[PDB]
Order: C-alpha cells, then structure tokens, then sequence
C-alpha cells in the first residue's frame, strides 16, 4: 500500500482557562465562558432613567421636615430611588421622636 | 453620575445580563442573584491538549 | 475521558486545526494538512450553545429593592429579614457552584463523544479498505487522491469502488 | 425571545472609522452575525462571531478592515469598519442565529432594525425648497434640492393632503449632495379655493421649510 | 466561494397566484440553503431554514424545498403582505452569500401614464441653477423612456431619474426626471421638450414648454 | 446521540414494532416482521418510571396558606413577606426549569445507550457467523429458521452449531 | 449498566482482587491470580474523592441562630416567620435528595465507563495477537510468561515481537 | 482550603499504646497518610487510607502494631499504634492527598 493515512482529532490551543469539574479541579480548556458578575462601574445611576433622589448633609426626616442645613425641590421632581450617606447628621435638629419614618422612607423611595 | 442603568448597588452599578453577581447582596432593580462563589467558569470548549509529550 | 477518544486513544489535540473543534489530518502523494469536520463541529457548537443560553435565559427576574430599614426595638423582625437574606445567599451559592461544577464535567464529556462518534463514523465507511494504526489514524491499502479524501469528509465514500483495489493490496503486506 | 437594538445612523467621510452597537433585551450567547445592504444592491454578508468558540470569521472582502466583536455581560454586539470609503455609504443589520430549535448556526434567525451609514466628504448642507407652481386633473409639487445628509420629511397642508401624494427618492447628484422631489395631484377647481403648502423637514440641519406653491399665471 | 444565482430575477403576480423561485449553486450546498424576504425600510425576515422547516410565525403558504444544488421556494397563494424580494442563502461553507435578489410585483392593467412638465421656478433662476423636472404619475409597467428635448437637440447625463415604490391602492410607479442646466445655458435655449415612450401610449408623448413665457 | 446509536448508525426508528421501545426486524425464508425485545424493553421501562417517580415522590410538602394580610403601615414586614414569596417563586423556576432540561438530555441518551446495548449483545452472540451490513443489521452466513431466530432474542444462539455451516459460506462469498 | 461493561459482557465481579476497583486475572504456565490496575484505580478514587469534597465543601455556612420568639399579637410575623423556615426545609430536601439521586447514578456509570476503557486499552494493545472470548477476556495465541503478562500491565507489551509467533498459531487452531 | 490540627504531645512508657488526632479545619473526604521522623533519621510513612475505598493500607514494618483510622462527620483522622517501644520516640506528622488537581491521592499535599 501506498501510506495515504487519514486520521482523526481534536483542536487545541494555548488557552490558560482553567475550569473546575465534579471529577478534578482545574482541567484546562480550549474555550470557556464566565457565568459570573464581580465588576460595578462605581457610581451610583439612574435606574429606570429617572435620576435618584440625594440628600447629602440631611437624613430623610432633615429633608421632608426642612432642616436649615437640607435643600428643597421647588419644580415638580422625580427619582427611582434615595440616596443618603451615612455622613447625614442634620436630621431632627430639635430633639425628638419622628413616628414612622422606616415606613416613610419606603413610602418615599421611590 | 448621569448614565443610565438596570441595576444598583451601593459599591455602583451593574450593566450585566450574567444570572449571578457577587458584588453586594443588597441591590434595587432588575439584578441578577447574589452569591458567594468567587470563580464561576464554564467551559464550552474541550480539554486543551497541546502538550508534545 | 469517559468515552475514551480524547485523552484516550486519541492521545493529543492538534493545534494545527484552528477552523473547527474536530477534524481530520491527511495525507497522500498531493500533500497533507489539516480540515474541520464541518457537519459535527457546528452540531457541537450549537448544542454549547443552547447550554449556554439555557443556564442564562431561564434566569428571569423582575424589579425588586433588597433593602429594608428597621430601628433598634425591632430586632426580631431584623434578624428575619436577615435570615431569609442569609438563606437565599446559601441556596443560590451551592446551586450556581453545583450547576458549574455538574454541567463542565457533562461539557467535556459531550466532545469526547462527538470525536468518539466521529471516528466511528469514518470505520463504518471504509470497513476493510483502511487499516486501524491507532491514534484515531487509518492507513490506505488504496492510493487516495484529493477528491476520494474530501469524499470521505463528505461522507460519500465508495468502499466497492475500491474494494477490490484494496483487497488485492490486503493480502501482499501480510506475506 | 430577546429583541435586538441597534445603535443609531450615523454619518462620516472617507478615511474615517465607525462601530455599530447591537444591544440585547435579555441576555443571550446566540451567534452574531453582520449583513449589508447598499442603496440599489443585494444583501452581502460581512462576518461573524461564535461567543463560545471565540474567534471572528469575515469575508475575503472585508477582511482587514472590518473588526466584529461582542461583550458577554451586556449581551452587546459590536461591529467596526476602519478606512471608511464612498463604497461602504449603506445600511448595516446585525442578526443573531436563534431559531425555535435552538442556536442553529448559520441562519440569520432575529434580525435588528438597521443602521444607515453615509460617507461622502460633503458636510451637513440644509435643504432648498423652490415651489413647482401647477400649469381634468393638474398637478403641483416641491422641490428638496442639494442637501446632506439623508433623509427630509415632506408632507403637505402640515398632513392635510396625503391622497395623491407621491414623495420620490432622494438622488445623489454628481455634488456629493441628495435632491428630492414631492408632487401631488389635485382637481383643477380647488387651485385657487383651497391653498397649498409643502412642509419640507430635514433635522440634520435643523431646517423646516414652508413653502406656498402659488399657481403661476403669464 | 458558492455563487448563489435566483431564477427569475424578477416577476409579478395578482394575489392568490401559484409562486415558485428557484435558486442555484455552483457547488453542493447540500441543504444548508435559507430563503429571507426583504421589504421595503423593514428588517430582513427569514423564512426557511435548511430548505425546509417554515419559521415560528411565518404561514404555512411559504413552503421551501430542495437539495444538492437547485433550491426552490413555493407560495400556495399570493396574498398582499408577502408581496416583497426574497433571498436565497447558503451557509454551506464560509463565505456566507446571499442571492442575487428576486423582487415581487402585483399584476395590473396596463394604464398609460400621466405626464406634467415645471419649468424652473422664478425664485430658483435667482440661485443661477435650472432644474426642469418632468413627471410620470400613475402609469405601468415600470419600464418607460425618457428624453429631454432641448431645442431638438437631447441633452444626455445632464438628467437623472427616481422612481417611487408601486402603490398600494391602485399599483402603479411614478417617475421624475430631473434635468439640471446652470442659468447661463438655460437661457441659451428657449424649448424644452420631454419626450416619453411607454408601453401604455401608442406613440411618445411629448410636453414642452418655450422658456419666457 | 450520545451513544451514536439513536439517529446514528441506525438512522431511523421503526413504526412498524409496537409492543416495545427496542426491539428487531427479521427475514428469513418464513417471512419477515418486526418484534419487541422484551428483557430490554421493561428494563428501561422501569428506570423511566423510577425517574418519573424520583421527580414526584420526593416532593413531600405539609398544609400551609401563603396569604399574609398587612395593613398601611405594615409595609416594610409586608416588603419581606413579598421578598419572601418572590424569592421562592425564582428559586423553583430555575430549579424546575433546569431539572427538565438536564433530565430530559439524560432520558434520550438512556435510550440511545440500551439500543447500542442491544445490538452489541446481539452482535457478541453472533460473532463471525454474521456480517455487519451497517444500519444496525445482521445478514447470516447460514440459513437461520424461527427457531433460530427466537433464539437469537431469547439469548441462546449457539455458534458451534453452525460455525462450520457459516465458515463454509463465508470463504465462498468473497471469491 | 450505561457503557455495557458492568453487569452487560463482564457478567460480574471479583472478590479475589481487593487490592483496588479496576484490575485483571490471568493465568499462565506460571500460575494464576488477581491483580488491579493501579493507574486505572487511582484516577477513578480521585474522581469520586473531587466529587464527595465537591458536594461538602461548596456547603460553606456562618455563624446564625434560627430561633425566633413572638407573642400572642403576633401571629403573622410568626406564620411569616415559619413559613420561611417551611420553605427552606422543602428546597433544601428536594435538593438534597435529588442530588443523590441523580450522582449516584452517575457513579455507577463512571464505573462502568472506566472498566470499558481498560478493557479497551488492553484490546488495542494485543490486536488480532489474541482472541475475544467474552466476559471481558482474552486469549494469547503465544506463550505468555510473567514477564509478558505484566508489560500489559504495565502498558508496553510488543505486538511485532510476538506478531509472527502468534500468527503462525492462529492458521492452526482454526484449521 | 481546610487545615490540619493534630494532638498534642504525649509521652508514654514501653508497652502502652498511643492514638494521635488529627482535625480538620474544614470538612472534606480527602486521603489520610501518616508519616514518622526519628531523631537524626530520615522520613518514613507509616500507612494509609482512603476514605472513599474503605480498607487501611500500612507498611511491611508497621503492620499488625499501627491502626490508622478516620471518622467521616468530624473529618478527623486517628493513628493508634499498640505494642510501644523505644524505637518508636519521635515525631509523627499527619497529612491530606491534595493539591490544585484535586485528591491527587499519593503526595502528601497539606501536611499537619
Ligand atoms: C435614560 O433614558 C431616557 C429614556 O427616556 C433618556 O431620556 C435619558 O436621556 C437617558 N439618560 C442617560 C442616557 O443618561
Ligand atoms: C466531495 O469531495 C470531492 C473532492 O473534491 C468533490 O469532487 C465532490 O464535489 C464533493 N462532494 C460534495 C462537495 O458534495
Ligand atoms: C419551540 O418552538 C415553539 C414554536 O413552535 C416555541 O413556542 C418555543 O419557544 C420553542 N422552544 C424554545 C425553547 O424556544
Ligand atoms: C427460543 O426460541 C425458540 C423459537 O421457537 C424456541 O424453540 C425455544 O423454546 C425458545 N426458548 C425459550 C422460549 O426459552
Ligand atoms: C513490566 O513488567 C515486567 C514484568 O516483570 C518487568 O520486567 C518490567 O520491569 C516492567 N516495566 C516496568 C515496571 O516499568
Ligand atoms: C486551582 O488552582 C488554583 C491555583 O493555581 C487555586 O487557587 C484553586 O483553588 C484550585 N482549584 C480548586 C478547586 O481548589
């Protein structure tokens, strides 16, 4: 005969991915795909395109009672969500108990 | 910022379709799940051999 | 492997195929290289990728705001809230770790039988006119032009067409 | 399902470089795929890309210079061409093979909505609206000449007048520059009765045109 | 590469009719041929796959059929919505190429067309550029003729013609013929003629007009 | 298929064998008809049914009512009881839809490996008494009556009995 | 069995070898006993090793007390409560008893896979030098001493070196 | 990752006998050897067992004397050798086949 050999086979490359199985742990393949999500832009966004709702120096109870150290929305406003910072102080400036502000805050999240 | 999005966290947005996240459990919007795991590869292709020997 | 084509009697991948998953490498008098089964390789990627997007798209999910604000007298329902926050992080990471480490082991499995199928595949069409040598490889007792190799990479091979050819040529390498 | 949202038209000259988005609606692996189709001529297929087997397969063609490529977590495609030229003035899609079988590779499957490029070196030139006043039946119309890019919007009586009405295609004169015409055909009675305006609308250069098509008299 | 080459290339048919494209490839394709139908300012809409296999959503008139190298497409009756261009692809082998295109007509009586001539505006003569635009409302087929007549003498590559898309009431085109003189040869004649020849006229009809007046 | 047997080198499936899921096709000089193997039938019968039950069975759940009324200033326990459903209502969809899919790719392949099964016990039985002809059959080299036949779908073929009346015939065939 | 070896063309299995899963038997002018095959066993105990540390140590919990007390006057919080507990144990048992369910019966292939392919491995090594006479066994048509017989073993037996002396024997028993 | 804390350090008279824990930080099923070092003398392992196969494989030496044991809950494993003699003062170290691969059973991986 005159050799003419045909043979069959699998592709590989030089691929680094490392993938964990059932059987063994960090098998090497040719392809694979990431099913997880570890980044964030890191900065807060407009969720639904409305922009969210901040408040800064003031708590929600400073902002919806009018502390002097707290803006106001004079036009008609709008947001998805509210953002405030753990440095918010100038609440309740004149001590106090305000009933109901957790579900306040919900009512106003959005 | 004034950029758009589906999902929020309090470390910053999430512009992903991917069904697992493990950025903060706490998050408002569309968002995918929240996991521990820290490695989540799938492999499509088969077992790399190159190796001559 | 578990059906013993890759790693297996198929010792080695070739990185000299770059067009597809599984091929072949021949070889006669006009040359040799290395071709892409084009029919098992796109059932391969098409079935990866239902795999793919099925893992992905059965995830649907609505509008919904984890967090939950509570003062310092309502520990109780904090801790609830906690617990179910805890228990939802527990489930899901066992699963989606489960999912991952289940579905690469089946992944890898399903290329070791496609290029198992593959090789058979080829042993049903030459029969006795090609010599097993291992290493997924056949050897000719035919000489095998261009058009009889891309042939078999049809899957129009003629084995009568040869047979006699070829069984003349079985029984003088034998003694 | 997932819907496919291509990014919008957009308008270069020759040398320059462009990247069309394909955003999904959910999130898919689906192939993708990137067709074109120029003014007066076939569909041509211009590459692809396999999300799990990488890669980027193009045509002979475009091979250089196109660049196609996707993002996973977005579920985004993109496709880039480099060394723009007056050849590549066309609409490009971007489709994803999916079929109620599953990935089936090959077949276009869901397609976009398009994406119209132009390249010519002419820049944003407003339109010119002169009234072709009328001489059974009569007919009057406006003429949109000499403006960049594409496309004017022509109505009439601000949409009174849609009966009869007949907007031809812009043509590329030998400028560099798109002319269109607007005719419309009204009884001979209504000529002096009833008034008519063309309401020509071109926002790329941010014209609107409001031109009385009197009827001309020796 | 495979040349994908669509018989006919161009036809017409009056709704309810029997519909039948045939494709053909240089080499084998086996049946890795889809049949796609393009419209006018609409995506690309794909209707058989694999020769066979009628996509979710597409009526069950589009049948497709085929293999080797002759492909063929049928509709069992002709309806207004898939009144459209249809392309035949292969996805044997990359390149992917599409058809050469095969565009769809609704049949109609022959109508003789309607033929208007407007001389340049007396407010575009200021701009120092003519355009004499002569125009064909309402006529079939879609084939015709146009010659500009300058002083008897025909002015060629100074015109340009558009055609509109058939319209859906009453299925016919209309034409523009737009030939465009600088303000100085303009004047340099006084008749302009625009002689069209078209199936539904016995002999060219021919309107002019005698600049000045 | 996995096994390569279902829609592989049997390339279609049989309308004409309704008592059973694998089964034969014979000819002989007494006729020709389709039979059910039965051993191999009810066995995988019996893993589909146990598959089925597996799914149901072990779904065991106790008296319950989801309904939680809140009132307008209840709305933040009343956001946790709704995270609380909505949660769940993720957590088995995904499951339920995933279980469906891996399982029903397990069920086919468990299909392809017993029809790939039987042909190989079929094939050991008959050994160089009988030759591969592809499509998953079987010609013999000897004439094989209904006895014989059943036989073979007994499982009791007996290959001395006519190993010599096939090697006779088998050396004459080929020239 | 999925792969046809454990419990399909090797009808059982050997209490005489204990030294590992996976070995041989063989017999010669020398004697006869049971011997495993070390490479095949080790890469199957670490597989099934990855697979229970996989299932434990993906389970990774925190410190958290389940126990939570309410009044009288609050009995929708409570049944919110419990029906939160309900709910994870419903998942968890599901789960948990699916899981096992569906892994051990990947085992069980797995072992049969692995049997399959040594069984193989040996096939390709003698080639026609010996004779398939079931029950996953072979027989040398030359003389095999302890020194043969563990070079299959050992994986480097020489088809050439005894390919003429058991050719010459196989034209004579087949007479 | 898990961690290996064995027992503390016990000293006994000839012909006592002597068992040795060895907890693991974490839970897993991995493969347990045990190896001595003499004073001025080079390592030696001791013996064997692999928890997903059952049986306890020891060396020629120490058979009949060491028992090497592992409970499957606790992931702790126990090395209990009888017959105690002064060739057997020195320090005993506890190890878990395993490395990125996995079980990789055979190398002592993690040791205590
Ligand atoms: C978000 O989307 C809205 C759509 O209504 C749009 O008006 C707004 O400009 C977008 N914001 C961005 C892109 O930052
Ligand atoms: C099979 O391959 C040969 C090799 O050139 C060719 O002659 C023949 O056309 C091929 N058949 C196809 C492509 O259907
Ligand atoms: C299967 O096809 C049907 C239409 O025939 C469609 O409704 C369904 O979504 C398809 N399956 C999948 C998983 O898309
Ligand atoms: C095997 O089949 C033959 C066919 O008739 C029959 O003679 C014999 O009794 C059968 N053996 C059984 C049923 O055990
Ligand atoms: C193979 O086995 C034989 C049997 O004794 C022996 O001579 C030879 O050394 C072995 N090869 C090894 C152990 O590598
Ligand atoms: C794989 O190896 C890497 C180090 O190369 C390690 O970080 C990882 O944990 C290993 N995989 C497993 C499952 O232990």
């Amino acid at each position: 005969d005159p050799g003419d050999t045909l043979c069959i086979g699998y592709h590989a490359n030089n691929s680094t991915d490392t993938v964990d199985t059932v059987l063994e742990k960090n098998v090497t393949v040719t392809h694979s795909v990431n099913l997880l999500e570890d980044k964030h832009n890191g900065k807060l966004c407009k969720l639904r395109g409305v922009a969210p709702l901040h408040l800064g120096k003031c708590n929600i109870a400073g902002w919806i009672l009018g502390n002097p150290e707290c803006e106001s929305l004079s036009t008609a406003s709008s947001w998805s969500y509210i953002v405030e910072t753990p440095s918010s102080d100038n609440g309740t400036c004149y001590p106090g108990d305000f009933i109901d502000y957790e579900e306040l805050r919900e009512q106003l999240s959005s | 910022h004034d950029c758009n999005t589906t999902c929020q966290t309090p470390k910053g947005a999430i512009n992903t379709s991917l069904p697992f996240q493990n950025i903060h459990p706490i998050t408002i919007g569309k968002c995918p799940k929240y996991v521990k795991s820290t490695k989540l590869r799938l492999a499509t292709g088969l077992r790399n051999i190159p190796s001559i020997a | 492997g578990l059906f013993g084509a890759i790693a297996g009697f198929i010792e080695g991948g070739w990185t000299g195929m770059v067009d597809g998953w599984y091929g072949y490498h021949h070889q006669n008098e006009q040359g040799s290289g290395y071709a892409a089964d084009l029919k098992s390789t796109q059932n391969a990627i098409d079935g990866i990728t239902n795999k793919v997007n099925s893992v992905i798209e059965k995830m649907n999910t609505q509008f919904t705001a984890v967090g939950k604000e509570f003062n310092h007298l309502e520990k109780r329902i904090e801790n609830l809230n906690k617990k179910v926050d805890d228990g939802f992080l527990d489930i899901w990471t066992y699963n989606a770790e489960l999912l991952v480490l289940l579905e690469n082991e089946r992944t890898l499995d399903y290329h070791d039988s496609n290029v198992k199928n593959l090789y058979e595949k080829v042993r049903s069409q030459l029969k006795n006119n090609a010599k097993e040598i291992g290493n997924g490889c056949f050897e000719f007792y035919h000489k095998c032009d261009n058009t009889c190799m891309e042939s078999v990479k049809n899957g129009t091979y003629d084995y009568p067409k040869y047979s006699e050819e070829a069984k003349l040529n079985r029984e003088e390498i034998d003694s | 399902e997932v819907q496919l949202v291509q990014s919008g038209a957009e308008v270069k000259k020759p040398g320059s470089s462009v990247r069309v988005s394909c955003k999904a609606s959910g999130g898919t692996f689906s192939a993708i795929s990137w067709v074109r189709q120029a003014p007066g001529q076939g569909l041509e297929w211009m590459g692809g890309i396999i999300p799990v087997f990488g890669t980027a397969n193009y045509a002979q063609k475009f091979q250089g210079r196109v660049t196609i490529t996707a993002d996973d977590s977005t579920s985004t495609a993109y496709m880039e061409v480099s060394s723009l030229r007056s050849d590549d003035t066309a609409v490009y899609y971007c489709a994803r093979e999916e079929t109620w079988k599953g990935a089936t590779i090959g077949v276009m499957g869901i397609w976009g909505q398009g994406t119209m490029v132009t390249v010519s070196s002419a820049s944003t030139k407003g339109p010119s609206v002169f009234p072709l006043a009328p001489s059974g039946t009569a007919a009057l119309g406006c003429l949109v000449k000499d403006y960049f890019p594409e496309p004017v919007t022509v109505s009439w009586n601000s949409g009174a007048l849609t009966s009869g009405v007949h907007t031809f295609p812009a043509v590329l004169q030998s400028s560099g520059l798109y002319s269109l015409s607007s005719v419309v055909t009204v009884p001979s009675s209504s000529l002096g009765t009833q008034t008519y305006i063309c309401n020509v609308n071109h926002k790329p250069s941010n014209t609107k045109v409001d031109k009385r098509v009197e009827p001309k008299s020796c | 590469d495979i040349q994908m080459t669509q018989s006919p290339s161009s036809l017409s048919a009056s709704v309810g009719d029997r519909v039948t494209i045939t494709c053909r490839a240089s080499q084998s394709i086996s049946s890795y041929l889809n049949w796609y139908q393009h419209k006018p300012g609409k995506a690309p809409k794909l209707l058989i796959f694999t020769a066979s296999n009628l996509q979710s959503g597409v009526p069950s008139r589009f049948s497709g059929g085929g293999s080797g190298t002759d492909f063929t497409l049928t509709i069992s009756s002709l309806q207004p919505e898939d009144f459209a261009t249809y392309y035949c692809q292969q996805s044997y082998t990359s390149p992917r190429t599409f058809g050469q295109g095969t565009k769809v007509e609704i049949k109609r009586t022959v109508a003789a067309p309607s033929v208007f001539i407007f001389p340049p505006s007396d407010e575009q003569l200021k701009s120092g550029t003519a355009s004499v635009v002569c125009l064909l409302n309402n006529f079939y087929p879609r084939e015709a003729k146009v010659q500009w007549k300058v002083d008897n003498a025909l002015q060629s590559g100074n015109s340009q013609e558009s055609v509109t898309e058939q319209d859906s009431k009453d299925s016919t085109y209309s034409l523009s013929s737009t030939l465009t003189l600088s303000k100085a040869d303009y004047e340099k004649h006084k008749v302009y003629a625009c002689e069209v020849t078209h199936q539904g006229l016995s002999s060219p009809v021919t309107k002019s007009f005698n600049r000045g007046e």
